[PDB]
């Protein structure tokens, strides 16, 4: 089950919003390439 | 799109929000969640009454589901794009709806939070669409009525002193506690607990009316569960007392019985209309005699500075019964329209400044002093919106509250997130001395924050030692 695209890049900011997010592997390699979870995805959000 | 209490089969009508176009839920900073109620959104695929940004990635399929779960009317959307987390797993959202008597901009569908395991969206929509009830909030004690209405927390709640920022407990003793952002307090609760480790847990739901203690005149309110406890339902109780002061005061935590909650709150507005020792007179032994301040107690005034049109009246309401919009004020900021009170005419109090061999009239506990954003800037009101003016915080496509620092958004773009204080409005006239004013005016003398206002009044009367 992939998460690529703009379909990645929506739920990013879904997730991180006003705090932002990273793509530093990657996050594409770990979630587009493979699958993840929301946990494994807030990991790339930008310290609050 | 219809649901019935069991208990009272009071009918719950929400068919004023089938609009097929829908309604739009805000997210991050420019996130849109194109929504809807009872049926499908058009900017979302067929079916899904729910979805995302540049892509139309669903949140759930829209249903007739109405559930009434504890005073609130719960929408659930279903088998929407899979998720993530593992396999077979979709998104999902729970939009629920609290009963909100006061009407306003912020009557508005909400996302105030997330879980990220279940892949759940929780929604709150606020409406008096999704009441049964009145606003109960007023007891009797003997012939003169207590109301509580102007404690109720209308933006969010009150944040709970850490016993043994972080907080502990969120509160709001009438209307359902108001959604607050990225806390996920179950929609429809009073009294919400936050643990370190652990979601938060409804410790209190709206139960009656307050409650009056006969002996050493005490007020409680009763706040249940839907959650059980560790040793068997929850339950949390808030005792009032009698403090006057400039504080509003806030319901702070005494007693954590294992099963039970005690909220201790100190408050003015459980005090009685005190009646004024010596009519409307000052008198301190430092000079022995007194200034009949009566004498200007013959009508209202206004001072205006600035726009602001004030009115001011010693020893009577500022606005009259015919306008009538700051009740029991003593000094009302006019608007023509709203009107917000500086000070209850009831907490008046008489002093001598022997600096200045002035008389200092006070009044306390008006309207709640304005919001400002996070960096320090004040709000302005009111602001233009797309095309409405607008008279608090909002909630149009952000995450949480937020105003203008212009007097036009459309024109000039320039916002904060807004912090709102927990004091409330004051008012103070210094009567300073003149001989050939026999009947003088108040002046404005300072403004600070629209949160106090101190008035000097140049009068005959405060003067005669000769
Ligand atoms: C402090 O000042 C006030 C106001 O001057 C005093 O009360 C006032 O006393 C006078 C007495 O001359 C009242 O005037 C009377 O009014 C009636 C109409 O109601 C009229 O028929 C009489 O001819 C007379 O003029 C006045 O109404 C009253 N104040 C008000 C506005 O109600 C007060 O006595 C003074 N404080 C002390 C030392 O007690
Ligand atoms: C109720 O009224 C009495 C009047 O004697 C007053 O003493 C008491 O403080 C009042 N109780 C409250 C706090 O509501
Ligand atoms: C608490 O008890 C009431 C009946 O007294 C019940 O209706 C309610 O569902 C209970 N709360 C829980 C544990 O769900």
């Amino acid at each position: 089950e992939t998460l690529c695209g703009g379909e990645l890049v929506d739920t990013l900011q879904f997730v991180c919003g006003d705090r932002g997010f990273y793509f530093s592997r990657g996050i594409v390699e770990e979630c587009c390439f493979r699958s993840c979870d929301l946990a494994l995805l807030e990991t790339y959000c930008a310290t609050p | 799109c219809q649901v019935t209490n069991p208990s009272t089969g009071h009918l719950f009508d929400l068919s004023s929000l089938s609009g097929r176009a829908g309604f739009t839920a805000a997210y991050s900073e420019k996130g849109l969640v194109y929504m809807s109620i009872c049926g499908e959104n058009e900017n979302c695929p067929p079916g899904v009454g729910a979805c995302f940004g540049q892509t139309r990635i669903s949140v759930g399929k829209a249903n007739k589901r109405l559930r009434y779960v504890d005073q609130v009317l719960q929408l659930v959307y279903k088998d929407g794009s899979p998720c993530p987390s593992k396999s077979g797993l979709s998104y999902k959202s729970v939009i629920s709806f609290v009963c909100r008597p006061e009407a306003g901009p912020t009557n508005r569908p909400m996302l105030i939070s997330l879980d990220k395991q279940t892949c759940t969206l929780f929604f709150s929509w606020h409406t008096p669409l999704a009441c049964e009830q009145a606003t109960e909030c007023s007891v009797r004690n003997g012939s003169s009525i207590v109301d509580l209405s102007p404690l109720i927390h209308r933006t969010g709640g009150y944040e709970a002193y850490d016993e043994s920022t972080n907080p502990d407990f969120y509160i709001n003793i009438c209307q359902p506690l108001n959604p607050m952002h990225a806390v996920p307090c179950p929609a429809g609760a009073a009294v919400c607990k936050v643990p370190i480790d652990g979601p938060p847990i409804d410790i209190g739901r709206v139960a009656g009316p307050p409650i009056l203690n006969p002996i050493a005149n005490e007020i409680y309110l009763n706040f249940e569960s839907s959650t059980p406890c560790l040793a068997d339902n929850y339950t949390s109780l808030i005792a009032f007392h009698c403090k006057r002061g400039v504080s509003m005061g806030t319901p702070k935590l005494l007693r954590t019985s294992e099963c039970d909650f005690v909220f201790e709150w100190e408050t003015p507005v459980v005090c009685p209309d005190e009646v004024r020792m010596d009519g409307c007179t000052l008198t301190d032994e430092q000079l022995l005699y007194s200034f009949n301040l009566s004498s200007l107690s013959t009508s209202t005034f206004k001072v205006t500075r600035d726009s602001r049109t004030y009115s001011v009246g010693v020893c009577t309401f500022a606005v009259g019964p015919e306008q009538g919009g700051c009740k029991d004020g003593g000094v009302c900021l006019l608007s023509g329209t709203k009107g917000a009170s500086f000070g209850r005419l009831q907490s008046m109090k008489l002093d001598y400044r022997h600096q200045d061999e002035a008389v200092v009239l006070s009044y306390v506990n008006g309207d709640r002093c304005p919001p400002e954003t996070d960096d320090g800037v004040p709000c302005v009101f009111p602001f233009i919106f797309n095309g409405k003016s607008y008279e608090e915080c909002i909630i149009e496509s952000r995450a949480k509250l937020w105003c203008s620092t212009t007097a036009d958004y459309d024109r000039d773009h320039e916002w904060g997130f807004c912090r709102h204080s927990n004091s409330y409005r004051t008012s103070s006239i210094i009567f300073k001395c003149d001989e050939d004013e026999d009947i003088g005016r108040p002046q404005v003398f300072s403004e600070v924050r629209g949160c106090d206002v101190t008035f000097e009044w140049k009068t005959k009367v405060v003067c005669p030692p000769k």
